[PDB]
């Protein structure tokens, strides 16, 4: 843990189904959800390498 | 896929006592939710996140459980707290747990209703065995056509436990074609209970 | 109060498709998910699907793919936001789809999940049967002549349900038993209804079984006596 | 790394959508001053069975009367941009959702999900927490005010 004065600069982009110009992972792909066996919960996926469009 | 199991199927238990119902999860999870269905009355939420109460649920329903085994308990079992209960995890359900009224044993007064000409003029007649005013609900009611066992031609229905006598009835039928009833003579049923020390039959010989 | 009014009772033939509506009120309709569940008479509950308003995003079961579809109707009034109407279309009906459908909302919460179901609609029964509307006949039941004995009638081969049967029009109510409708004999129901009377009064009185099949306007009256 | 949450020997499949408005069946942008709604049924379509330059084209619609957050009786309008529009972007992440009915099959299916903006922000501010600083404290010692 490290104390920070101000967070890094997030770029507000309003999109659906895909996260554009986001922040990457560090080593591997990070799959991330709340109650994984629950259907109504969305599953957040985060890449370590950007996929261009 | 988680599969939920419940036991006992029917809990026969007297008012004023405790009643403890059981549901068994198959995967070590987190929580469970219970519903109450009062004989056709739009099922209501009872226990919530394994131990919290919903809105309007009285204090006589105490939730409990952990791991793969989860409990329900009604501390002072009333007359209106007889129902059928269900347990739910995310989208998977149990099969049910029925609460009934306990009573001492009794004996049904056996009948045999003869095949009338009123239905045999249409081509299919009804030989109607008919039991009334008994408990327990389970019974092994067999029948015979010319002293020979038949099958596949019967539709038997039970009834529900009454609010005044707390007893049961039963009515079976034996629907055959018009060639088949006049072919035979000796028509009889068979009745067999925990509360009878002897098999009881009654008869109606056709034409006699 | 959180109301959920579901309509309505439907009888259809196999191969058809039904649309069932579910009107909600008393809360902001654009905020809360709406589950759809089905209650089989001999298999228990079964979760059909799940609709989220404000955009209409849906998900279904995986055994009900290719058949179900559901949408909503958002109230557009700047001075009345608290109502809304949901829908559900359940196509590809077969007779094994006959059950009672519900439209279930959760409650307000801090520490729980989505599936705990607090507010319940009244439900509606969707019958799928190839039988057509037919009246009941009536057939007497009695002994030939101390101990109590069963008078009664037989109300055989009708469609659809329910038959309301009264006795001597209609004050003879004690000792009266009814059975639930005997299942489909080629698509048609029957009802047994017997009344226990001491065997002295069999040879005295004339007894009447008053069948009232209301959806076909059929009415019959058989006299019951020891033949 | 889905298979570490479900099982090694499972089959993982991707489907495309099951209904809704244009805001949740498709991929929304905000680039260059216009509002694109692209059809992504060509990306989320494959199976997985546990063992150069050709680009995938995505057709795309345009509309200029949008209603964001679906407030009653309110709508916006984007003025047209003079000239053709060009954009370059990276895709860093997805929002899937799982179907899950009660059957016995070994085949999971994952679909992209849409309309709630709190998944765009909760996927970025996840490593933070705000704390309060309480300066006073008490501790026993051998000090004695000296009367
Ligand atoms: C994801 O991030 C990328 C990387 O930044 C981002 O791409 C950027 O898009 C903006 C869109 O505004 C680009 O800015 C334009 O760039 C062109 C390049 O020639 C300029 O001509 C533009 O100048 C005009 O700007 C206004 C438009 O009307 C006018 O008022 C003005 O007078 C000029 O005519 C403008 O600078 C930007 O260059 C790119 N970045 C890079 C590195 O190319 C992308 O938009 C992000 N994704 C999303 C969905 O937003
Ligand atoms: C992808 O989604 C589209 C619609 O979002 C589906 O398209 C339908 O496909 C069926 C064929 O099975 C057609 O009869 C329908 O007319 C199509 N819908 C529309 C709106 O045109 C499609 O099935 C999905 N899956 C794949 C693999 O393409
Ligand atoms: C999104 O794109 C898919 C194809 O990439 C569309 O599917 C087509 O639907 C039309 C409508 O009948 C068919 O004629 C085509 O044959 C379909 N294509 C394929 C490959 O099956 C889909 O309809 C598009 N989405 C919407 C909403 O129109
Ligand atoms: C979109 O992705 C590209 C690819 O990472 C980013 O461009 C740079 O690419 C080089 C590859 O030679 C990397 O070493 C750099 O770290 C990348 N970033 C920078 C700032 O140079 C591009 O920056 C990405 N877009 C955004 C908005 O970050
Ligand atoms: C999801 O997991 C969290 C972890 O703390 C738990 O508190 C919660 O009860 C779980 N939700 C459900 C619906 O089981
Ligand atoms: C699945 O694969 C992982 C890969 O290391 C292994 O650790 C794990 O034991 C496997 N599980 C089963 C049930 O085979
Ligand atoms: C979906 O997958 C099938 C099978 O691989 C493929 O033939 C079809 O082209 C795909 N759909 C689109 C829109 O690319």
């Amino acid at each position: 843990v490290s104390t920070v004065q101000c967070t890094h600069g997030i770029k507000p982009v309003l999109s659906t189904q895909l996260l554009l110009n986001g922040s990457l992972a560090e080593e591997e792909v990070m799959i991330r959800s709340e109650n994984i066996t629950n259907n109504a919960k969305n599953i957040l996926v985060q890449f370590n390498t950007p996929v261009q469009i | 896929e988680i599969v939920l199991t419940q036991s006992p199927g029917i809990l026969s238990l007297s008012p004023g006592e405790t009643a403890t119902l059981f549901c068994k999860a198959s995967q070590g999870g987190n929580a469970m939710t219970w519903y109450q269905k009062r004989r056709g009355q739009v099922p209501r939420l009872l226990i919530y996140d394994t131990s919290r109460r919903a809105s309007g649920v009285p204090d006589r329903f105490v939730g409990s459980g952990s791991g793969t085994d989860f409990f329900l308990t009604i501390n002072k079992l009333d007359r209106e707290d007889f129902a059928v209960y269900y347990c739910q995890q995310f989208e998977f359900f149990g099969l049910g747990s029925e609460l009934e009224v306990h009573r001492t044993v009794a004996a049904p007064s056996v009948f045999i209703f003869p095949p009338s000409d009123e239905q045999l003029k249409s081509g299919t007649a009804s030989v109607v065995c008919l039991l009334n005013n008994f408990y327990p609900r389970e019974a092994k009611v067999q029948w015979k056509v010319d002293n020979a066992l038949q099958s596949g031609n019967s539709q038997e229905s039970v009834t529900e436990q009454d609010s005044k006598d707390s007893t049961y009835s039963l009515s079976s039928t034996l629907t055959l074609s018009k060639a088949d009833y006049e072919k035979h003579k000796v028509y009889a049923c068979e009745v067999t209970h925990q509360g009878l020390s002897s098999p009881v039959t009654k008869s109606f010989n056709r034409g006699e | 109060q959180v109301q959920l009014v579901q309509s309505g009772a439907v009888i259809k033939t196999p191969g058809s498709s039904v649309k069932i509506s579910c009107r909600a009120s008393g809360y902001n309709f654009r905020d809360y998910s709406i589950h759809w569940v089905r209650l089989i008479p001999d298999k228990g509950f079964e979760w059909i699907g799940w609709i989220k308003p404000l955009w209409g995003a849906v998900s279904y079961a995986r055994q009900l793919q290719g058949r179900v579809s559901m949408t909503r109707q958002l109230s557009q009034d700047p001075d009345d936001p608290d109502w809304g109407v949901a829908y559900m279309e359940f196509s590809g009906l077969t007779p094994a789809d006959t059950a009672e459908y519900f439209c279930v909302r959760r409650g307000s919460c801090d520490y729980c999940g989505d599936f705990p179901w607090q507010y319940w609609c009244q439900g509606t029964v969707v019958v799928v049967s190839s039988a057509s509307t037919k009246g009941p006949s009536v057939f007497p039941l009695a002994p030939s002549s101390g101990g109590t004995a069963a008078l009664g009638c037989l109300v055989k081969d009708y469609f659809p349900e329910p038959v309301t049967v009264s006795w001597n029009s209609g004050a003879l109510t004690s000792g009266v038993h009814t059975f639930p409708a005997v299942l489909q004999s080629s698509g048609l129901y029957s009802l047994s209804s017997v009344v226990t009377v001491p065997s002295s009064s069999l040879g005295t009185q004339t007894y009447i079984c008053n069948v009232n099949h209301k959806p076909s306007n059929t009415k019959v009256d058989k006299k019951v006596e020891p033949k | 790394q889905l298979r570490k949450h479900f099982g090694n020997n499972t089959i993982i499949r991707f489907a495309n959508s099951s209904g809704g408005d244009l805001e949740v069946t498709t991929h929304s942008f905000n680039c260059g001053g216009e509002f694109f709604y692209c059809n992504t049924s060509g990306l989320f379509n494959s199976t997985w069975i546990s063992n150069s330059n050709d680009s995938i084209t995505l057709p795309c619609r345009i509309k200029m009367i949008i209603n964001m957050w679906q407030r009653i009786g309110q709508a916006m309008y984007a003025p047209p941009i003079q000239g053709v529009i060009r954009c370059v972007s990276n895709i860093t992440g997805l929002i899937l959702t799982r179907d899950g009915g009660s059957t016995n099959s070994t085949t999971e299916t994952f679909r992209p999900g849409g309309g709630d903006m709190r998944d765009n922000w909760r996927s970025e501010l996840y490593k933070y927490k705000v704390v309060k600083i309480e300066p006073l404290g008490v501790a026993p010692t051998r000090c004695k005010r000296r009367v």
